[PDB]
C-alpha cells in the first residue's frame, strides 16, 4: 500500500521489504494514509 | 501451521476510530508500530465531575 | 375570537414578545415545552468524510455540522427517513448538501456554513438552505484550514425532533413569567431585611395593578395572564415557531383522541 | 454503552400501544390509562383540563420513572358518566382552545410590523 | 479549540459571532461587555459562551502536518 512522511508533504507507496526511510528527506517517521472506504458520522 | 499468532486486539471494553497509524524502524533496526485510536466520549450518567 | 387571547407587545424576525390571556397554566407550559422540544426541523444527521487533513477530528466537525441551522420552512412536506419507503434516504425525506474546502492562501482559510452546497433536488420546497443571519454573509464558522489542509465531505440532512437531539431545536430561549407581583403567592421570597427592595421589579409589573395593603389575600384567583418571549434561531420564523408549536400540541392531542377512537374495535 | 435510543422517547416500540386503559380496583368507576411515548407536556395538560369537568371526581397523572417516556393517568368520574368520555371531552376542549389560540395569534401577527 | 457553534444552555447560535466579536474588540476598541451586547448576547449563558471561549485552533494551525 502507500504511506506518507511526517515532516514533509510526500506520498510514498513503498510496500513491504522497503519501509524506512523517505524519498528526498532522510527521516524515518512514516504515517499510514487514510482509508478509501468512507466512514459515516451521525452528526450528533 | 508454521506460524504462531502475536496479533494485537482492540480493547475489549473500548471502541472508536483508528485516528493515526505510525510505522517506524527502531534504534536496533526493528520495524515497530504505534496505532492511535480516537473515541469521542459524551457525558453520561455516572461520569465524575 | 372566543377563547385564549394574544397580544403581541413586540415583534421581529428573531423575537416575539407577547401576552397569553385566558389560558390555563398547563396549556401555556405545554406550549412552551412543545416549542422547545417537539417541532420538526431539518438538520444534518449524516456526515460522510472523504478527506480531512484539518486540525479538528472528524466527528468534531460532524458535530458542528449537525448544529448548523438549515431552512425548515417547507419542512412539513418533507418526510422522516424512518417513514419514507426508500432505501436509507432520498429526495422526499432528506436533503443532501456537500462541502469542499481547501487551504489556498498563505493566510488562514476560514470554512463557513455558506460554503455548504445543496446537491440533492429540492423540487420546489424551501428547505435545506443554511441560515445566514451573519452581517458579512458568512454564517457559522465551521472550521479553519492552514495552507495545504483540505476538508472534503457530504452531509445528509434529515427531518428531526429536538426531543431526539437538541440540534433540531427551532427555538432558543423562551421567556416565561406570570403574576409579576406574586399576588397568587406561588413564591415565598427569600430576604434579609426588606423583601421588595432586595428583589428587582420585573418589566411585566407595568402591565398589572399592584396589590393594596388594605386588601387581604385573593385565595380564589388562578393564573390567567402569561408574559412570553419566543426567540427563533432562523430555521423557522418566530410566528411559525409558536404557530407550529400550537399545531403540534393540538396534533398530538388529536392522536390520543384518535387512539381512543381506535380502541373501540372488537 | 447502555444508553437507550433517543427515538424511544416518542417512537412506539414493538407491540406497545399508545394508550393502555385499565380498570381501577381501588375505587369504583375509576380508570388508569397508560400513555406511552409521552411526558409532562401531555399529562399535565390533560390532567388540568380534566379538573375543569365538574363531573370528574378525580384526575391525576404521574411519571413513575424519568428514564422511560410514559405516564399513568388516573381518572374517576360520577356514576352515569364514562371516564373515556371525560378524556375525550378534555381532549376536544384542548384542541378547540388551541385552535382559537392559533387563530388569535395569527390575526394578531398580521397587525404587526418589523 | 474553535468557537462553539451554538450556546450550550439555551441554543442561540454564537458560532457566527466570533470574528465579529474580535473585530468589535480591536477595530472599534470596545470592551468585552459592550461587544457582547452589540452581538445580541443578552442572556449571560451566551455572553459566557463567547467571553469564556479560548480559540486554541489558531495555535493548532501553527503545525505543518
Ligand atoms: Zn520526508
Ligand atoms: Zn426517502
Ligand atoms: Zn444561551
Amino acid at each position: 500500500l502507500k504511506y506518507i512522511c511526517a515532516e514533509c508533504s510526500s506520498k510514498l507507496s513503498l510496500s513491504r521489504t522497503d519501509a524506512v526511510r523517505c524519498k528526498d528527506c532522510g527521516h524515518r517517521i512514516l504515517l499510514k494514509a487514510r482509508t478509501k472506504r468512507l466512514v459515516q458520522f451521525e452528526a450528533r | 501451521h508454521s506460524k504462531r499468532d502475536a496479533s494485537t486486539p482492540l480493547r475489549s471494553t473500548e471502541n472508536g476510530i483508528v485516528d493515526q497509524v505510525l510505522v517506524t524502524t527502531n534504534q536496533d533496526g526493528l520495524k515497530f508500530v504505534k496505532v492511535r485510536v480516537r473515541t469521542t466520549k459524551i457525558p453520561q450518567i455516572g461520569d465524575k465531575f | 375570537e372566543e377563547g385564549p387571547q394574544v397580544k403581541i407587545r413586540e415583534a421581529s424576525k428573531d423575537n416575539v414578545d407577547f401576552i397569553l390571556s385566558n389560558v390555563d397554566l398547563a396549556m401555556a407550559n405545554s406550549l412552551r415545552r412543545v416549542m422547545i422540544a417537539e417541532i420538526p426541523t431539518l438538520a444534518i444527521d449524516s456526515v460522510e468524510v472523504e478527506t480531512n487533513t484539518t486540525v479538528l477530528a472528524d466527528e468534531f466537525i460532524a458535530h458542528r455540522l449537525g448544529l448548523i441551522p438549515l431552512q425548515s420552512m417547507d419542512i412539513e412536506q418533507l418526510e422522516y427517513s424512518r417513514d419514507c419507503f426508500c432505501e436509507d434516504h432520498c429526495d422526499k425525506c432528506s436533503v443532501v448538501l456537500t462541502l469542499q474546502a481547501f487551504g489556498e492562501s498563505e493566510s488562514t482559510t476560514n470554512v463557513y456554513s455558506k460554503d455548504l452546497v445543496i446537491v440533492s433536488n429540492l423540487m420546489g420546497r424551501n428547505i435545506g438552505h443554511p441560515i445566514i443571519q451573519d452581517k458579512e454573509g458568512n454564517g457559522v464558522l465551521i472550521c479553519k484550514l492552514r495552507k495545504g489542509q483540505e476538508l472534503k465531505l457530504t452531509c445528509v440532512a434529515k427531518k428531526g425532533i429536538a426531543k431526539e437531539h437538541a440540534k433540531w431545536g427551532p427555538a432558543a430561549a423562551i421567556e416565561f413569567e406570570y403574576d409579576p407581583w406574586n399576588k397568587l403567592k406561588h413564591t415565598d421570597y427569600w430576604y434579609e431585611q426588606d423583601s421588595a427592595k432586595e428583589w428587582p421589579q420585573s418589566k411585566n409589573c407595568e402591565y398589572e395593578d399592584p396589590p393594596n395593603e388594605g386588601d387581604p389575600f385573593d385565595y380564589k384567583a388562578q393564573a390567567d395572564t402569561f408574559y412570553m418571549n419566543v426567540e427563533s434561531v432562523g430555521s423557522i420564523p418566530v410566528d411559525q415557531v409558536v404557530v407550529r408549536g400550537i399545531d403540534t400540541l393540538q396534533k398530538k392531542v388529536a392522536s390520543i383522541l384518535l387512539a381512543l377512537t381506535q380502541m373501540d374495535q372488537d | 454503552m447502555n444508553a437507550p435510543d433517543r427515538f424511544e422517547l416518542f417512537l412506539l416500540g414493538e407491540g406497545e400501544s399508545k394508550l393502555k386503559i385499565d380498570p381501577d380496583t381501588k375505587a369504583p368507576n375509576a380508570v388508569v390509562i397508560t400513555f406511552e411515548k409521552e411526558d409532562h407536556t401531555l399529562g399535565n395538560l390533560i390532567r388540568a383540563e380534566l379538573l375543569n369537568d365538574r363531573k370528574v371526581l378525580f384526575a391525576a397523572y404521574k411519571v413513575e420513572h424519568p428514564f422511560f417516556a410514559r405516564f399513568k393517568l388516573r381518572i374517576q368520574t360520577t356514576e352515569g358518566y364514562d371516564p373515556k368520555d371525560a378524556l375525550k371531552n378534555a381532549c376536544n376542549s384542548i384542541i378547540n382552545k388551541l385552535g382559537a389560540l392559533k387563530t388569535n395569534f395569527e390575526t394578531e401577527w398580521n397587525l404587526q410590523t418589523l | 479549540m474553535i468557537v462553539p457553534v451554538r450556546c450550550f444552555s439555551c441554543g442561540k447560535v454564537v458560532g457566527d459571532k466570533w470574528e465579529s466579536y474580535l473585530n468589535l474588540l480591536q477595530e472599534d476598541e470596545l470592551d468585552e461587555g459592550t461587544a457582547l451586547s452589540r452581538l445580541g448576547l443578552k442572556r449571560y449563558c451566551c455572553r459566557r459562551m463567547i467571553l469564556t471561549h479560548v480559540d486554541l485552533i489558531e495555535k493548532f494551525l501553527r503545525y505543518n502536518p
